[PDB]
């Protein structure tokens, strides 16, 4: 779905990304962002000779910190764009409220059918 | 690490430690005659740094602890096997000098090393050169197959075509009953019961294909064996002489940079080891190198990388 | 009884549970149908704001007296 | 559910840092431990099924297939020794490890809220197994099993996935709550007879059924016995799970399309329980057992009786419990005497006494043990088919009086009639093969008193 | 090509024989210059000969693969006289595949192509009385 | 005669076969330029006049 | 000439006894065999399988069953005290219906 | 000290160490701040 | 060479890709072509072998051909509706003839025959900036140009580039031609999805640079280019050869793994149209493509091979090398399961 | 006395924290509390929830 | 042992399709595939029709 | 449609086999390329000059000073593959086989 | 991608090259300017397809 007002260029996190309630403490997909962190920092110390668990604890931190970080600044973006894309869908149903017809919900004392029996 | 390319723009050059100390001489010389004798001679006189012949154990010799690790290891050559019965179908020839091989090598790249690093040249003795001829004289003795000839070729095909050859050689000519001599001085049954003929043939290939193969490339001072400490005259011919043949005067500097940053990282080097073609004297089968490598693992000092290994220190894995 | 006190849930519980997620899941599906047919006549159209490429801004096409009277 | 698949992330560190001879325990504990901890799980009553989350539900086909998940990994855990006690201490952690992310998919596989959570849980499943096969194949064709059983099982599964993306974008979500209530008749036109095609022919190649059945035998006898117990319980009944619940929809036309594969699985279970008589290699009579079992099952999907689905979950889970006993037989056999065959080790009533016990028991429950679950199931599927049809019967007794028969002669071959005194190198019988002996049927026969967990949501 | 396949889509199935073996032809000579110059222009068969040679045998094959898929279409459907189904031309498409393995001299090979064959003639059909849009949609 | 051999002919075989052998007609192409460049001659001619993509 | 290997003479046979005579199932260290044996023997019989039996022996019943019974005995007692015949059939109410005619 | 001359590393220093826990200890004290400043954001507008 | 010089060159190749990206200009988008290709000739023949001359050969005559063919595609543009935005073109023949150029400046099937002959000769530096930014490329171009393609063009090139790229590789064992026609199937991938939603195609390449990378740098873990070269990796040490098992599958595209998501997404945004012959084909050939992923994992993974000594000797050393990151991209490109939301990062 | 061995306490510890969120996600879904037309009464008698 | 793995494996080579082969496999294949599928056409025709005409035995036929 | 633009861009397609196809040698190959990049010069001068395209006429002088320096690249490759060799032959290009 | 530091600095460094209708240096005009003025006042803030309808 192509911009939709690039006017107003890429803007990596817009002005209106602040009109949105962002993501909390103990979010599970920061979680797994900062569980994929420990795992980068351990098999980073698997590379190299050096062992694993140990030695390497602020790489440990610095690799945690820096994804958590990364993964905050994405998850605020992904919000703001599904936010947008709600509004730009429900503007489209109030610009053309009469292409989208109510059907016709009749109730099931008057819906005929097929019946196809198994036996 | 005081390497890489941003040391070496910050850093001055690879070529203001030069000249006339850093150098690549090569004492080259028989079996148990052209030995560390010279070398060590010519260390002390011209004031130049010195490494020994090329061992087996020499890889343990030169990192890790000084202690040498067992055969199993290092192994499994077994040179005094190899003057036992030279002709093995259990196989012990090939292995012994593909081992001998990687040594050789490791001390040239040591060598070259120390050459570049600051200076200040060195000598060898028993290079990759004499090893060729070692494959080229025991094949004319019969103890190893023509295709595995052709494999350790194919090796001197990629691994020689690399490097630079040394400033000079010094030769020395001892002959074959003066050998057999001075190894009835050394006196080890072992070494005593090498033979005659082989020995005739490394020094018949040793004149006929290397000294050629120089064509004043690594300039030869060809010595007999009383031409021998007489310290004054080798050092006075070496202040002779005047290094116009081989690459030595075109580098300038980016090679040398490149041979920095190639005989560091060892394992660059070392990568082109195994071709493999599956020379069966050579290969291991897969329990047997399992239960070798886990052995090896249980060693205090060869496990996981010393200077973050725990037990020996180094008191700091960030708490 | 000492089973169902101390471990299990309360029927109640779990059909309002399940009233619930059919109500989330029922906006889910209607919404996601929505969503395609918005889409299909949006592209059949091109009345809404998804599909414009970029054509001409008209920010260089200046008025201005020329050379030739006749432009 | 959740509070099921959290212990099981922390079951997967547990055997990394745990020490040298401290792993062992710790899983085997930890594990049994999680074994109580979802036979809490049996909440279900009445109306509907026991449905937690956006992520999770759980009906009562979904639960004994879990509980049996749960109940066969520590067991399994423990059957795995004596053939990587000698390797290494990483290479033992990374094969429990593999153990544990297997289960963790199996449970993620059996609660599954949408189809294509159901499909990534599938293929996720598939993945793990080949690594254990493959790097403790322990015979020179586990190259081919696996790489058989990687290319049969995405190439019968791959067209799925495009199936249930067009069920998603013709019919609104795909979970199973409003697929229940939102399916509807998509009657004779021939993209329907494609996408049943599809959808069935992908969960077939699961089974297997007899068409392709081939990759089946090679994964069994050129297979460890962790990954052999895991790939014919846990994933061929989860094929047979998987098929039960897309079977929901596409009602009107299983009439028109379902007659061929009733054929080829009626022809085949008869040909498969031919062919399983003569051979040798013993180790392979429980994989084309379990094709007949299982050609035995795909019959009772097909036919849509309630009958025919509680005896078809009761087939699921007997012949479950029946061919990983079996297996561990077949290993133990196989760790007395390095053969796989099945003339060379004879005699055995004489040695391993009470090994006989258990020879005897298990060739019963593959003998239709009276009131065990495997009779219960073979006969409501029976029941049904012969109400489906009044000439199927005698297919399906030639089929009962083969299944006794090759029952049988694997019994006597290997346990009965004369030691052949040149082997002389078996231990006595361990306390673990008894122990887990014990540990295979005691539950057998306490789901065969009460078994009104073991039939299914149409109970 | 386009025009022609249209001009084979054009002809009923339906009953206006021989002309269906006319555009069957045309197609399958078609196909045959393609694959033939691909042969011609990837092999350097030396020498030019030859390659007149090799281009005419696989236009030759493929003209006789077109000539007896469109006949014995024909012939299903003034025999049996289905005109819908799949049947006829999975039957069709299993001829063309073992006169295929005919002109090549292969047994075994030849069942294989009339297996694949018989196949795609019956999902070419079948999707195209059902209607199955090729290539594209290519709305959204 | 059911099983082993001939299933394992039909299915097996005839695909396995199949590639192998598309294989080693396409990746057997050796070396040259000329080819190549005709390649792309054949292909522009054939794109343009025998399937149009312009019409 | 030639073997084409360097490796033992392998495998090696190797029977678990006759280093414990006491030992139970697995390896030769014998004191965590005795551990083993008894987290097994506890852990997965004393404490798993009698519990799991007396849970499934008795726990609230599936599909309201007796809840059922007691529903069905309250249903045919009302039905039959109030002369109608138990199991009407037509289940929805035909009056409530709206057929489609022909 | 147990080897043949060469120390390569594995003595640590302290400027790497110290430069890459202050700049992570840096990135949590501007994260957090950002995080309140967008909660008050969100709280100021609704 | 100077490592200054080559600090230049690489920030040309970094300029010239920009230029491609930035300009709303014709003009600076062939400049940023050329420019290019000229700073990516010497990054090959970075060592002095004939192997890498042909390969530069080759290289420059395709990728100057696909240049002029371009710059002639734009001035048809002009000799119709007259402007040089980069928007809508205004005939069959030129958009023809730019997709055609295009085909022939990344690889498709009909275009591939230069790259696995320019791949196979030159160090692994070259072929992966190569792969990376040559891949790259063209893509913003095309995503900018897409609404005036003739669908079966794209369509007849994707197919193709999918089943050559299957088709090739199954008798082949140089690493590099492997990894190069995984290159060509990823690129039909990247293609067949770019008329209906190319938001799909910006990610699949930002997952396949990603999975490249990793692929590389862990063949440059040591000095490798064949497949015994990997059994000597297995037995040197046991980390490397479990980081190509996971790259290698997430390459194949199984469902727990990262390599997957881009597979599926793209399914999905096809069959939302009535394409199910189409996902059906590409999905069967990317079961095809796995087979040559899956004997590389069974050679030196999971089986093990006899190995060599001097080994033994090797055992000593410390692996010295500098990997450029490795750890990060690697466990980002593998469990990236769940983030199959982040679709919408694109935008 | 914990650290005796801190590895056997680790899987409880996991069960009831997945038995908390478990319970907080059944809080997180919390609607239709009395809305519903079979289960439905008035907040009685105690204080004001009908489950939780 | 030479036995077991002539018995198994070593089937598969060595293989030549024959014309009397394969028509004997198609014979023993599809044969009685066919046959059994004819009579269930037969028996599930006549009792579809039996039961469309309503004169089933069905005084009582629960458990279907 | 200015009748010159018919036969320039026939030549054109002319000078593209030309690079196309070849038999001997390369430097032919690249003086093709070169025809072909006089052709693309040709055209777009003449249609600015026809436009009174004033402002942008840039385009020729930039488009073959561009296209000059390619020439000049294919030139020192042409000549270190002429001196590894003998000759630049088609022929002894085989190496490094598919 | 079509990214805009283009618009984000705002420099006109390549709207100048871009069309006719922009500033001669000498203030002389094309051939058909009038066409383009009025063909771009048609399709300003216009979605690229009824730019064609
Ligand atoms: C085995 C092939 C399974 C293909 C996936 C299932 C499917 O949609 O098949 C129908 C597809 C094509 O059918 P289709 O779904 O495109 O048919 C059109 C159906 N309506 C009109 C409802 C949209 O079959 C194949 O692709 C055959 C191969
Ligand atoms: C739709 C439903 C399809 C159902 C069947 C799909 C899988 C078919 C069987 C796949 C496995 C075949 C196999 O393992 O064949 C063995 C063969 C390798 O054996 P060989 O050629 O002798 O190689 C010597 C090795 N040292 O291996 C090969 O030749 C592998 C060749 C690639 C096969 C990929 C799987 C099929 C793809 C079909 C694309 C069309």
């Amino acid at each position: 779905m192509t911009g939709r007002q690039a006017r107003a260029p890429l803007q990596f996190l817009p002005d209106e990304a602040r009109s949105l309630p962002p993501p909390k403490l103990t979010d599970p997909r920061l979680a797994y962002i900062g569980f994929l962190g420990y795992c980068s920092g351990l098999i980073d110390n698997a590379i190299r000779r050096r062992p694993v668990l140990s030695a390497g604890l602020h790489r440990q931190f610095l690799y945690i910190t820096s994804f958590v970080f990364v993964g905050y600044y994405l998850l605020k973006r992904q919000d703001y764009m599904y936010a947008v894309r709600d509004h730009d869908m429900f503007s489209y149903i109030k610009s053309h409220p009469e292409d989208f017809p109510e059907k016709d919900k009749k109730t099931y004392r008057e819906v005929f059918e097929e019946f196809h029996p198994v036996r | 690490l005081q390497y890489g390319p941003l040391a070496y723009i910050l850093g001055e050059k690879t070529t203001k430690k030069m000249t006339e100390n850093s150098k690549l001489i090569t004492v080259d010389g028989n079996i148990c005659s052209g030995k560390s004798k010279l070398a060590k001679e010519v260390a002390e006189k011209l004031g130049l740094k010195h490494f020994p012949e090329a061992g087996i154990h020499y890889a343990d010799s030169t990192t890790g602890d000084g202690k040498p690790l067992p055969v199993r290891f290092s192994g499994n050559c077994s040179l005094e096997k190899f003057y036992d019965d030279p002709k093995s179908n259990d196989g012990n020839s090939y292995r012994l000098q593909a081992w001998l091989y990687a040594s050789r090598l490791l001390q040239y790249a040591d060598a070259l090393e120390h050459l570049l690093s600051t200076g200040q040249g060195v000598v060898l003795e028993r290079s990759i050169y004499s090893d060729f001829v070692f494959l080229e004289a025991m094949y004319r003795q019969g103890f190893i197959r023509k295709q595995c000839v052709d494999h350790y070729n194919q090796v001197k095909k990629v691994t020689v075509c690399e490097y630079l050859p040394p400033h000079v050689v010094i030769y020395v000519d001892v002959p074959v009953s003066e050998v057999q001599s001075r190894i009835q001085k050394k006196g080890n049954p072992h070494e005593m019961k090498i033979t005659s003929a082989y020995l005739q043939d490394i020094e018949n290939v040793y004149k006929g294909t290397f000294l050629p193969e120089m064509s004043e490339k690594c300039e030869v001072l060809q010595y007999s064996a009383w031409e021998a400490e007489d310290a004054e005259k080798v050092v006075e011919d070496i202040q002779y002489l005047k290094y116009d043949k081989g690459p030595w005067l075109d580098q300038d500097d980016r090679k040398l940079h490149n041979l920095r940053m190639l005989v560091q990282d060892k394992l660059e080097v070392l990568n082109y080891t195994s071709i493999p073609v599956f020379l069966p004297e050579v290969t291991i089968g897969a329990h047997q190198s399992d239960r070798v490598f886990q052995e090896f693992t249980e060693l205090p000092g060869r496990k996981y990388r010393a200077g973050y290994n725990e037990d020996v220190g180094d008191k700091w894995i960030w708490l | 009884r000492w089973i169902a006190r101390t471990f299990f849930d309360a029927p109640e519980k779990n059909y309002e549970r399940t009233m619930a997620i059919l109500q989330i899941e029922s906006e889910k599906a209607e919404l996601r149908l929505k969503e395609l047919e918005v889409r299909r006549l949006m592209r059949a159209k091109g009345d809404g704001p998804w599909f414009q490429y970029p054509t001409i801004d008209k920010a260089l096409i200046d008025h201005s007296p020329k050379a030739t009277p006749d432009n | 559910m959740l509070k099921y698949i959290i212990p099981t992330m922390m079951l997967m560190p547990l055997t990394w840092l745990s020490k040298n001879s401290m792993i062992w325990i710790n899983t085997t504990l930890h594990s049994l431990l999680i074994s109580l901890t979802s036979l809490l799980l049996l909440n279900q009553f009445g109306d509907n099924s026991l449905n937690f989350s956006l992520t999770f539900f759980s009906d009562s086909l979904s639960t004994p297939l879990l509980i049996l998940t749960m109940w066969l990994l520590p067991l399994m855990l423990m059957a795995s020794q004596h053939h990587l006690s000698k390797e290494n201490l990483a290479r033992k952690k990374l094969f429990i490890s593999m153990l544990i992310l297997l289960q963790l998919f199996l449970i993620m596989t059996f609660t599954a809220t949408e189809l294509i959570f159901f499909y990534i849980m599938f293929e996720a499943t598939l993945v793990p197994t080949l690594i254990i096969i493959t790097r403790w194949g322990n015979q020179t064709e586990r190259l081919n099993a696996g790489l058989y059983f990687l290319f049969y099982t995405l190439a019968g599964s791959l067209p799925l996935l495009v199936a249930l993306i067009y069920i998603q974008n013709t019919m609104g979500s795909l979970n199973f709550l409003i697929l229940q209530y939102w399916v509807q008749p998509m009657p004779n036109s021939w993209s329907n007879t494609f996408m049943w095609l599809a959808c069935m022919m992908a969960f077939m190649v699961k089974m297997p059924l007899y068409g392709l059945h081939l990759w089946l035998p090679k994964a069994h006898v050129e297979a460890p016995i962790a990954g052999s117990m895991v790939l014919a319980a846990i994933l061929l009944k989860l094929g047979g799970y998987g098929m039960m619940r897309i079977t929901l929809l596409l009602n009107p036309i299983t009439d028109f399309m379902a007659y061929p594969f009733i054929m080829l699985s009626l022809w085949g279970m008869i040909m498969t329980s031919s062919i399983c008589l003569r051979q040798t290699d013993l180790k392979s009579l429980i994989a084309y057992s379990s094709v007949s079992h299982m050609a035995l099952v795909i019959v009772a999907i097909l036919i849509q009786t309630p009958w025919s689905y509680m005896g078809a979950t009761a087939l699921m889970i007997a012949h479950g419990l029946t061919s990983s006993m079996l297996f561990c037989l077949a290993n133990s056999n196989y760790e007395r005497v390095h053969s796989r065959t099945m003339i060379l080790a004879r005699g055995l009533q004489t040695l391993l006494p009470l090994m006989a016990a258990w020879w005897l028991l298990a060739s019963l429950t593959n003998l239709a043990l009276p009131p065990s679950i495997n009779l219960i199931g073979e006969l409501f599927v029976v029941m049904s088919t012969f109400s489906w049809s009044n000439i199927t019967i005698i297919l399906m007794g030639l089929n009962m009086v083969i299944t006794a028969l090759y029952s049988l002669y694997m019994l006597i071959t290997t346990q009965r009639g004369k030691h052949t005194h040149h082997i002389n190198n078996i231990l006595p019988s361990f306390t673990r093969e008894n122990a887990l002996m014990s540990l295979h049927m005691l539950p057998l026969l306490l789901l065969s008193l009460n078994p009104k967990i073991i039939l299914g949501p149409l109970y | 090509a386009k025009t022609l396949l249209h001009q084979y889509w054009d002809i009923p199935e339906g009953t206006e024989c021989h002309r269906k073996t006319y555009a069957a032809t045309s197609i399958g000579g078609a196909s045959g210059l393609v694959v033939s110059a691909y042969s011609v222009a990837l092999k350097t068969p030396t020498s030019f000969l030859e390659g007149v040679a090799r281009t005419g045998r696989y236009t030759f094959t493929a003209a006789a693969i077109g000539a007896i898929f469109g006949l014995t279409s024909c012939i299903s459907a003034q025999v049996r006289e289905k005109p819908d189904d799949p049947l006829n031309y999975l039957i069709g498409g299993c001829a063309g595949g073992l006169t295929l393995g005919a002109r090549t001299r292969s047994y075994g090979i030849g069942a294989a192509a009339c297996a694949y064959m018989g196949l795609t003639a019956a999902l070419v059909k079948m999707g195209q009385l059902e209607g199955w849009k090729v290539f594209a949609e290519p709305k959204v | 005669l059911l099983d082993l051999i001939w299933l394992e002919t039909i299915l097996p075989k005839t695909i396995s076969l199949a590639q192998m052998k598309m294989s080693t007609t396409i990746t057997s192409q050796k070396g040259l330029i000329k080819l190549y460049f005709l390649s792309f001659l054949i292909t522009i001619l054939i794109s343009t006049t025998l399937l149009n993509f312009h019409e | 000439p030639t073997l084409r290997w360097q490796e033992d003479p392998e495998p090696e046979d190797e029977n678990l006894y006759e280093k414990n005579p006491d030992s139970h199932g697995y390896d030769k260290d014998p004191a965590v065999d005795v551990w083993n044996m008894r987290v097994v023997f506890f852990f997965g019989f004393s404490i798993v399988l009698v519990l799991g039996s007396t849970f499934v022996a008795y726990l609230p019943d599936y599909r309201m069953q007796e809840w059922a019974r007691r529903e069905a005995e309250r249903l045919v007692k009302y039905r039959e005290a109030h002369g109608l015949p138990l199991m009407e059939s037509n289940c929805f109410d035909p009056s409530k219906i709206q057929l489609p005619e022909d | 000290k147990f080897y043949i001359q060469e120390p390569p590393h594995g003595s640590p220093n302290w400027l790497k160490v110290g430069l890459t826990l202050g700049t992570s200890a840096f990135l949590w004290i501007y994260l957090i701040k950002q995080h309140n400043e967008d909660v008050l954001e969100y709280k100021r507008r609704n | 060479m100077n490592p200054i010089i080559l600090i230049i060159i690489l920030m040309t190749v970094m300029l010239g890709t920009i230029i491609v990206m930035i300009s709303t200009h014709w003009l600076l988008i062939w400049i940023g072509f050329e420019m290019n290709m000229l700073a990516i000739i010497p990054i090959m023949m970075k060592k002095h072998n004939p192997r890498a001359t042909e390969a530069s050969t080759k290289y420059f005559l395709t990728q100057s051909t696909a240049s002029m063919l371009l710059m002639m595609a734009i001035i048809i543009n002009l000799m119709f509706s007259g402007q040089w935005t980069v928007m809508k073109l205004f005939n069959p023949m030129a958009s023809m003839l730019m997709t055609m150029a295009l085909a022939m400046k990344l690889g498709m099937a009909p275009f591939h025959f230069w790259v696995p002959e320019v791949t196979q000769g030159i160090p692994l530096s070259s072929g992966l900036i190569l792969l990376t930014w040559q891949k790259l490329a063209p893509m913003s171009v095309l995503y900018q140009i897409l609404p005036s393609i003739n669908l079966d063009l794209i369509l007849t090139l994707s197919i193709l580039s999918i089943t050559i790229g299957g088709w090739g590789g199954l008798n082949q064992t140089q690493l590099r031609k492997i990894m190069a026609y995984s290159s060509i199937a990823h690129m039909g991938w990247m293609t067949a999805v770019l008329l209906y939603n190319p938001t799909m195609t910006l990610l699949n390449l930002i997952i396949y640079i990603i999975m490249t990378s990793t692929m590389f740098t862990l063949f440059m873990a040591n000095s490798t280019t064949t497949t015994l070269s990997l059994s000597h990796t297995w037995n040197k040490a046991p980390i490397m050869t479990i980081l190509v098992l996971i790259t290698l599958l997430s390459m194949g595209g199984l469902p727990p793994l990262s390599g997957f998501m881009p597979k599926w997404m793209i399914i999905q945004e096809m069959t939302k149209n009535d394409s199910i012959i189409l996902p059906t084909l590409m999905a069967i050939t990317a079961l095809l493509n796995l087979y040559f992923y899956m004997r590389l994992t069974y050679s030196t993974a999971l089986t093990m091979f006899p190995s060599t000594n001097n080994m033994k000797m090797k055992w000593q050393f410390p692996t010295t090398k500098r990997m450029t990151l490795l750890p990060t991209m690697t466990v980002l490109s593998t469990m990236l399961l769940p983030l199959t939301p982040i679709l919408s990062i694109l935008e | 006395v914990v650290r005796d061995h801190w590895i056997h306490v680790l899987v409880p510890v996991g069960f009831v924290f997945g038995y908390y969120l478990d319970r907080k996600n059944d809080e997180k879904l919390a609607a239709f509390r009395n809305k519903s037309l079979l289960y439905k009464r008035e907040l009685k008698p105690n204080e004001e929830v009908t489950w939780k | 042992i030479r036995w077991t793995c002539a018995r198994s494996a070593n089937v598969y080579p060595n293989f030549r399709p024959n014309t009397k082969t394969s028509l004997l496999g198609a014979l023993f294949g599809i044969g009685p595939l066919i046959f059994w599928y004819y009579v269930f056409k037969t028996d599930r025709d006549r009792k579809e029709k039996l039961i469309q005409e309503g004169k089933l035995d069905r005084t009582f036929n629960i458990s279907y | 449609m200015s009748l010159v633009y018919m036969n320039i861009m026939m030549a054109f397609t002319v000078s593209l086999t030309g690079l196309l196809m070849y038999r001997s040698h390369l430097m032919s190959s690249l003086l093709c390329l070169e025809g072909m990049m006089l052709s693309l010069f040709i055209l777009a001068t003449l249609m600015i000059l026809n436009s009174h395209f004033t402002l942008a006429s840039m385009m020729p002088i930039i488009l073959l000073v561009f296209a000059a320096c390619e020439a000049a690249l294919g030139l020192s490759l042409l000549v270190m593959v002429s001196n590894t060799y003998g000759t630049d032959y088609v022929q002894n290009l085989n190496l490094l086989q598919c | 991608p079509f990214f805009d530091v283009q618009k984000k600095l705002g420099v006109d460094l390549d709207h100048w090259m871009t069309i006719q209708s922009a500033e001669q240096p000498h203030r002389i005009p094309a051939r058909c300017h009038a066409f383009e003025k009025e063909w771009i006042e048609c399709a300003h803030g216009i979605g690229s397809i009824r730019a064609e309808k």
